[PDB]
C-alpha cells in the first residue's frame, strides 16, 4: 500500500493562482478617463419611545382593565 | 417446502352453486325508468324530456316519492355523524390533509384537535409550532364527520377520547360497500384482539388495551398469543370480503371459530374459503332462520 | 494541534462528552468532520469534544437564527426575501423566505401596513422561526427591537440613513418614507 | 359533601394582605360579600351568589372577565332577556376590549 508521486498532467491541473514600476503604458487610469447636506441628527439613538416596548409595559403595569 | 405453482381453473358462471332469481328491478344506462306526472330524482339518474333516464348499473330503490339508482361500486361519501379512518398525506400550516377514498381529500383543521395535555391550559400560536411534529407525514387517525362543505369536501374532529392517532396492529382495506349500517361501530371480541369498521372501508385490528389519543407510545414487544389472533382475524376479514359477505361482529365471530381446526398459513386457497364462507352462510342460516 | 477525517475513535463516554457535529456508538466517541480538534473545557471537567472545520462555506438555517436578507419583491400580506448572510459570514447559494404579515412588529398587531415596512432592495436583519411548508419555505420574523431594515436605500441611488422608529429622511432631496427602523 | 355555606363574616379576616399583586379596581368600596367571592374565584372555584342588588353580583362578574384576558381564555355570559343581554355588551364595550 504504497502511496506514489505525481505526473506532469496532474502536476499542472493543481496549480494555486495567489507596485514594482510601470509596464503596459497605454492601460493606466489617467491617459483612458457642490455637496451642500445640511444633515439631519445622524443616527436616531432609540433614546425614545419605541412603541411595542411601550404597549407591553404599558399593559403589564397598568393591569386595570376599566 | 415445497413452492407450490398450480394451474389457473376456468370459473363457473351463473353462481348456480345455490340457485337464485332476483325480484328486485334492474337497470342499466340509458334505460328510462317510471316516468308518471310527477317524481323526484335521486342520485344514480338523470332527467332528459319527460323521462328519468338511470345512469348508473344497479337496482332502484324509492321511498314514497323517489327514483333513484344503487350502484354496487363507488367510492366513499360523507355524512354528519360518521365513524372514519384515514392517513395523513400533507401537514399545512393550519390543517392536515387526511386521504379517506372519497372523491377529494379530508381536512382535520387545528382547532378540533386533543392536543398533547389533555385539559384546559391554552391554545395559542405557540402550539402552531409544534402541531407539525406529533402528527406527521403518514400517521393513522381514527375521528368523525363534522360538517359538508359546497364542493363535497368533509371536514372531521377528534373531540371525544376514543378517538385520535391510532397505535399498533394491521389495516385491511376493502371496498366501502361490504360495511353494515349499526349504532356501535367500535368492537371489542372476545378473542385477544379488538377491530373499528370504518365506514368508509378502512378495518383496523389492534389487541386490546389490556386493562382500562396516541400520548402512550407502548412500542413494547407484543406477546406470541395475540399475533396469532390477528393473522387469523385478517385473513377471516380477506375470506369473507372476498366472495361477498358484508362485515360485522358476529359473521367475523362466526368464520373465525369455523376456521380453528386448520392451520392459519395453510388458508390462502380458493376453496378453503368457499368451505368457510358456505359454513359461515349456513351457521347465518341456522340462526336467523 | 491534529485534525480529523469523518470517523475514528476519540475518546470514551466517561472520558468527555459528544459536542458538535460529532456522534457515539459503542461506549466511543467517533468523529463526523474532517475540521478541527477542540475539547472545551468550560468548567466542571470532563470537556464537551467537537470538532468543528471553522471555514464555513455553506450552512443551513436552524429553527433559530439571525440572517441578513435582500428583499425581492414585495405584497399586501407578505413579502418574499433571498437569504444572503447567515449571522455573519457570507452565504454561497441564496435561499427563499417569507415575511407573514404577523411577524413585523413584536406584538403580532392589527394594522402594520406590509406596503411601508419592507420596501423591496432593502437589506433586513430578521431570524427564523421554523422550516416552513412548500409554498412559503423558512418563515422568518421581525418581531424585536434589533430586526427590521438596517441599510436601506434612496429612491435614485444614494445611501440612506435612519431618522426615527418608523420615518427615514433623504440627504439630498429631504424626502420623507416609511420603513421599520432595526436598532443599531 | 359539594356544597359548603360559608358565613357572612367567618372567613373574612384580610383582603388585601393576600392577592399581593393588583386586579379589576373599582372606584367605590368593596363589599364583604363581593371580596367573600373575590377569593375564592381567584383559585377557579365554582361560586354560587343569592343577593338582592343587581349590579352588586356584576362585580364578580366582570372580575371574572378581566381575569380572563390576564388567562387568554374566553368567556360566555348568558342573559335570558334581550333588553339585559344588550346592555352588559354596551357596559363593556367602552370599558374595556371586545366584546
Amino acid at each position: 500500500a504504497l502511496a506514489a508521486r505525481p505526473s506532469a498532467f496532474a502536476s499542472t491541473l493543481c496549480l494555486r493562482y495567489p507596485r514594482t514600476l510601470d509596464l503596459y503604458k497605454t492601460f493606466l487610469y489617467s491617459r483612458q478617463v457642490e455637496i451642500s447636506p445640511l444633515v439631519a441628527i445622524t443616527p436616531f439613538d432609540f433614546k425614545s419611545a419605541s412603541p411595542d416596548d411601550i404597549v407591553k409595559a404599558n399593559q403589564k403595569k397598568a393591569f386595570t382593565r376599566e | 417446502m415445497a413452492m407450490e405453482m398450480r394451474l389457473p381453473v376456468a370459473r363457473k358462471p351463473l353462481s348456480e352453486r345455490l340457485g337464485r332469481d332476483t325480484k328486485k328491478h334492474l337497470v342499466v344506462p340509458g334505460d328510462t325508468i317510471t316516468t308518471d306526472t310527477g317524481f323526484m330524482r335521486g342520485h344514480g339518474t338523470y332527467m332528459g324530456e319527460e323521462k328519468l333516464i338511470a345512469s348508473v348499473a344497479g337496482s332502484v330503490e324509492r321511498v314514497n316519492k323517489l327514483i333513484c339508482v344503487k350502484a354496487l361500486k363507488t367510492r366513499y361519501i360523507g355524512e354528519v355523524g360518521d365513524i372514519v379512518v384515514g392517513r395523513i398525506t400533507e401537514v399545512q400550516q393550519k390543517r392536515w390533509k387526511v386521504e379517506t377514498n372519497s372523491r377529494l381529500d379530508s381536512v382535520l383543521l387545528l382547532s378540533s384537535m386533543n392536543l398533547p395535555g389533555g385539559e384546559l391550559r391554552r391554545r395559542s400560536a405557540e402550539d402552531e409550532l409544534a402541531m407539525r411534529g406529533f402528527l406527521q407525514e403518514g400517521d393513522l387517525i381514527s375521528a368523525e364527520v363534522q360538517a359538508v362543505f359546497s364542493d363535497g369536501a368533509v371536514s372531521l374532529h377528534t373531540r371525544s377520547l376514543k378517538y385520535g392517532k391510532l397505535g399498533q396492529g394491521v389495516l385491511v382495506q376493502v371496498s366501502p360497500s361490504l360495511v353494515k349500517r349499526q349504532k356501535t361501530h367500535f368492537h371489542d371480541l372476545p378473542c385477544g384482539a379488538s377491530v373499528i369498521l370504518g365506514n368508509n372501508g378502512f378495518i383496523w385490528i389492534y389487541p386490546t388495551p389490556e386493562h382500562k389519543g396516541g400520548f402512550i407510545a407502548n412500542l413494547e414487544p407484543v406477546s406470541l398469543a395475540d399475533r396469532e389472533v390477528i393473522s387469523r382475524l385478517r385473513n377471516c376479514i380477506i375470506s369473507l370480503v372476498t366472495q361477498r359477505m358484508m362485515l360485522y361482529d358476529t359473521s367475523i365471530l362466526y368464520c373465525y371459530e369455523a376456521s380453528l381446526p386448520h392451520q392459519i398459513k395453510d388458508i390462502l386457497k380458493p376453496e378453503i374459503m368457499e368451505e368457510i364462507v358456505m359454513e359461515t352462510r349456513q351457521r347465518l342460516l341456522e340462526q336467523e332462520g | 494541534v491534529r485534525y480529523c477525517i469523518p470517523g475514528e475513535r476519540l475518546c470514551n463516554l466517561e472520558e468527555g462528552s459528544p459536542g458538535s457535529g460529532t456522534y457515539t456508538r459503542h461506549g466511543y466517541i467517533f468523529s463526523s468532520l474532517a475540521g478541527c480538534l477542540m475539547k472545551s473545557s468550560e468548567n466542571g471537567a470532563l470537556p464537551v469534544v467537537s470538532v468543528v472545520r471553522e471555514t464555513e462555506s455553506q450552512l443551513l438555517p436552524d429553527v433559530g437564527a439571525i440572517v441578513t436578507c435582500k428583499v425581492s419583491s414585495i405584497n399586501s400580506r407578505f413579502a418574499k426575501v433571498h437569504i444572503l448572510y447567515v449571522g455573519s459570514m457570507p452565504l454561497k447559494n441564496s435561499f427563499r423566505g417569507t415575511i407573514r404579515k404577523e411577524d413585523v412588529r413584536a406584538t403580532e398587531k392589527d394594522k402594520v401596513e406590509i406596503y411601508k415596512s419592507f420596501r423591496p432592495g432593502d437589506i433586513v436583519l430578521a431570524k427564523v422561526i421554523s422550516l416552513g411548508d412548500a409554498q412559503s419555505n423558512y418563515l422568518l420574523t421581525t418581531a424585536e427591537n434589533e430586526l427590521g431594515v438596517v441599510v436601506a436605500h434612496s429612491e435614485s441611488g444614494i445611501q440612506m440613513v435612519p431618522i426615527s422608529w418608523c420615518e427615514m429622511q433623504c440627504p439630498k432631496t429631504h424626502t420623507k418614507e416609511f420603513r421599520k427602523v432595526a436598532r443599531v | 359533601q359539594w356544597a359548603i355555606p360559608v358565613d357572612a363574616t367567618s372567613p373574612v379576616g384580610d383582603f388585601y394582605r393576600l392577592i399581593p399583586q393588583p386586579a379589576f379596581q373599582w372606584a367605590f368600596e368593596p363589599d364583604v360579600f363581593q371580596k367573600q367571592a373575590i377569593l375564592h374565584l381567584e383559585r377557579h372555584d365554582s361560586v354560587f351568589v343569592a343577593a338582592h342588588t343587581s349590579a352588586g353580583k356584576t362585580v364578580v362578574a366582570e372580575y371574572a372577565i378581566a381575569l380572563a384576558q390576564k388567562h387568554m381564555t374566553r368567556t360566555i355570559y348568558t342573559s335570558p332577556i334581550k333588553a339585559l343581554s344588550n346592555q352588559k355588551f354596551r357596559d363593556f364595550r367602552n370599558t374595556f376590549g371586545d366584546v
